[PDB]
C-alpha cells in the first residue's frame, strides 16, 4: 500500500548484526538525546521490546530542487527520491544529520528544528524498478543520503552512522490517521473505574507493584496511563478491537503488564514481561467466545462512552478490583459487573511528558550509583545527563513576557500542568539525592569529569 | 535531440490517428506475439520524466522570475 504524507511508520532496517539476527528498529528517545541509537521491535516473545520510541512521523515528501526555494525564504504522496522531513513524535526533534565525530562520517542527530538542510533525507532505492520519483510501498527497502552532511544513511555495526555505506530501511506501518471515538494501541488512555486504573506514586521499595482502581486527582496523575500494544509489529497503532489481542506497557515506569496470576494481577518489570502473559484484550461484556486485520484497523471502541472489559488469553481471568479506598485490580472470571473502562485517550502533552520523565527515571539512577561507585575511592553519563538537564530546563519555563495574555496565561497552565506532572512521581527529590551526594567535594574525586 | 523526441512521438501519434482501436490495443498487449509491451505505459513515463525537467525548470527559474 501506498504511504502518504502524515501517517506514523517507523523505520525498520533490516538489522542482522553481521551474523544473527534481530529485525531492530531505529530509535531515537529525544529530550536529553540527540544521539542516534537502535532499538529492538521484533523479539515478540520473552524479552519484549521498546515500541514507543520508534515511531517516526511522515510529514514533507519534497522535491530537492523544490526543497531550494523553501528554503530561500498536505497528505503529498510519498516518493522516491525527495528530500524528507522526519519526526520523533514523542519530542518533535526532527531526524536530522549533525556534525559529530560518531572514521569520517557526521553521526545523525535530532535536532528540534525545522530549519534547515539538516532535516531533510533524499532516497536512492537499489531497485531501479522503483526509480526516485515513484510511490512507496508499505515496507520498502531504501538508503537515504543525507542533503546537509550528503552522507548516505547507514548502520554502523550499536553504533549508528551516516556514511557512504548503505544500510536499507524499511517504512513499517503503524497508524493512519486515528479518529476521536476509535481506540489505537502504541497510543496512550487511562483504564477507568467509574475514578481509573493505577499504581502507587512512591516509586520506592514497593516497586509500584501494587494495582489499584482511584478516584479524584490520581485520574490526572500520569501513573494512571498504559500504552496499550496490540500483538501486532505492523499497524500496532492501527485502531483497536474488542477482541484482539494486545500488550499492556506502563507509561510512567514503561513496564510491561504480564500474567503474575499471584497478587490477581499486578505490575511487573519489563524484562519477566511476555507476550504470551500480556495476552490482554478487551470484550463488550462478560463473555468466553479474522486476524491481524492490517491496511488500517477498522474504527471501533470509543475514546469515551463506551466501555470494554479486558479478558486475558494466557491464564484466560477476566480483570476486576480484589473488592485505604485503595481497591485493588485482579485476574478471576467474575469479580462484578463494574470494572467499567470506559476508555478515553490521553493528552498529547502528557503523553510526551509522562514518557519523558521515564526517560527521566531511567537516566539519573545509573548516573547516580557510578558517581556515587568512586565515593569509595576517595582522591559515568556526564554531559548526556548534563544534556537531559538543559532539556528539562527547556521543557520547563515560563511563558513569555512578550506575549499575549490569555497565551500567557494558558502556557501558565500548561506550565502548571506539566510542573505538577513531574511533580507527581517526585523525581525532583531524586534530585535531590543527587545534590546530597555531590558537594561533599571541594573541588575532586576522579579529577578529571 | 528534444526535437526529435518530438518528431518521434508525432509518430507514435500518426500510428494511432484514425483512430484504430485495434491497433491501439494491440499496442497496449501485443497479443499475437507471445512477449507483451504496453508502449503508452513508457510515453507516459516520458511524459513523467519531461515533466519533471519542467519541474526542476520552474525550482530554478522562479526565483529569477525573468
Amino acid at each position: 500500500q501506498f504511504l502518504r504524507t502524515d501517517d506514523e511508520v517507523v523505520l525498520q532496517c533490516s538489522a542482522t548484526v553481521l551474523k544473527e539476527q534481530l529485525k531492530l528498529c531505529l530509535a531515537a528517545e529525544g529530550f536529553g538525546n540527540r544521539l542516534c541509537f537502535l532499538e529492538p521491535t521484533s523479539n515478540a516473545q520473552n524479552v519484549p521490546p521498546d515500541l514507543a520510541i520508534c515511531c517516526f512521523t511522515l510529514e514533507q515528501s519534497l522535491s530537492v530542487r523544490a526543497l531550494q526555494e523553501m528554503l530561500a525564504n498536505g497528505h503529498r504522496t510519498l516518493l522516491y527520491g525527495h528530500a524528507i522531513l522526519l519526526r520523533h513524535a514523542h519530542s518533535r526533534m526532527y531526524l536530522s544529520c549533525l556534525t559529530t565525530s560518531r572514521k569520517l562520517a557526521f553521526d545523525v542527530g535530532l535536532q528540534e528544528d525545522a530549519t534547515g538542510e539538516a532535516c531533510w533525507w533524499t532516497m536512492h532505492p537499489a531497485s531501479k524498478q522503483r526509480s526516485e520519483g515513484e510511490k512507496v510501498r508499505v515496507g520498502d527497502d531504501l538508503i537515504l543520503v543525507s542533503v546537509s552532511s550528503e552522507r548516505y544513511l547507514h548502520l554502523s555495526t550499536l553504533q549508528v552512522d551516516a556514511s557512504f555505506m548503505q544500510t536499507l530501511w524499511n517504512m513499517n506501518p503503524i497508524c493512519s490517521c486515528c479518529e476521536e471515538g476509535y481506540v489505537t494501541g502504541g497510543h496512550v488512555l487511562r483504564l477507568f473505574h467509574g475514578e481509573c486504573l493505577t499504581i502507587s506514586a512512591a516509586d520506592s521499595d514497593d516497586q509500584r507493584r501494587l494495582v489499584y482502581y482511584e478516584g479524584g486527582a490520581v485520574c490526572t496523575h500520569a501513573r494512571s496511563l498504559w500504552r496499550l500494544e496490540p500483538l501486532r509489529i505492523s499497524w500496532s497503532g492501527s485502531h483497536l478491537r474488542w477482541g484482539q489481542p494486545l500488550r499492556i506497557r506502563h507509561v510512567t515506569t514503561g513496564r510491561y503488564l504480564a500474567l503474575t496470576e499471584d497478587q490477581g494481577l499486578v505490575v511487573v518489570d519489563a524484562c519477566k514481561a511476555h507476550t504470551k502473559a500480556t495476552s490482554f484484550c478487551f470484550r463488550v461484556s462478560k463473555e468466553k467466545l479474522k486476524r491481524d486485520v492490517e491496511g488500517m484497523g477498522p474504527p471501533e471502541i470509543k475514546y469515551g462512552e463506551s466501555l470494554c472489559f479486558v479478558q486475558h488469553v494466557a491464564s484466560g481471568l477476566w480483570l476486576t478490583y480484589a473488592a485505604v479506598l485503595k481497591k485493588k485490580a485482579i485476574l478471576h472470571q467474575e469479580g462484578h459487573m463494574d470494572d467499567a473502562l470506559f476508555l478515553t485517550r490521553c493528552q498529547q502533552e502528557e503523553s510526551q511528558a509522562a514518557r519523558m520523565i521515564h526517560s527521566t527515571a531511567g537516566l539519573y539512577n545509573q548516573f547516580i550509583k557510578g558517581l556515587d561507585s568512586f565515593s569509595g575511592k576517595p582522591r559515568l553519563p556526564i554531559e548526556a545527563v548534563i544534556l537531559s538537564l538543559q532539556d528539562l530546563i527547556g521543557y520547563f519555563e515560563p511563558p513569555s513576557e512578550e506575549l499575549q495574555h490569555e497565551e500567557k496565561q494558558s502556557k501558565l497552565r500548561s506550565l502548571r500542568n506539566r510542573q505538577s506532572l513531574f511533580q507527581e512521581e517526585g523525581m525532583l527529590s531524586l534530585v535531590l539525592n543527587c545534590i546530597d551526594r555531590l558537594n561533599v567535594y571541594t573541588t575532586y574525586a576522579g579529577e578529571e569529569a | 535531440d528534444d526535437e526529435f523526441t518530438q518528431d518521434l512521438f508525432r509518430f507514435l501519434q500518426l500510428l494511432c490517428e484514425g483512430h484504430n482501436n485495434d491497433f491501439q490495443n494491440y499496442l497496449r498487449t501485443q497479443t499475437g506475439n507471445t512477449t507483451t509491451i504496453n508502449i503508452i505505459i513508457c510515453t507516459v513515463d516520458y511524459l513523467l520524466r519531461l515533466q519533471e525537467s519542467i519541474s526542476d525548470f520552474y525550482w530554478y527559474y522562479s526565483g529569477k522570475d525573468v
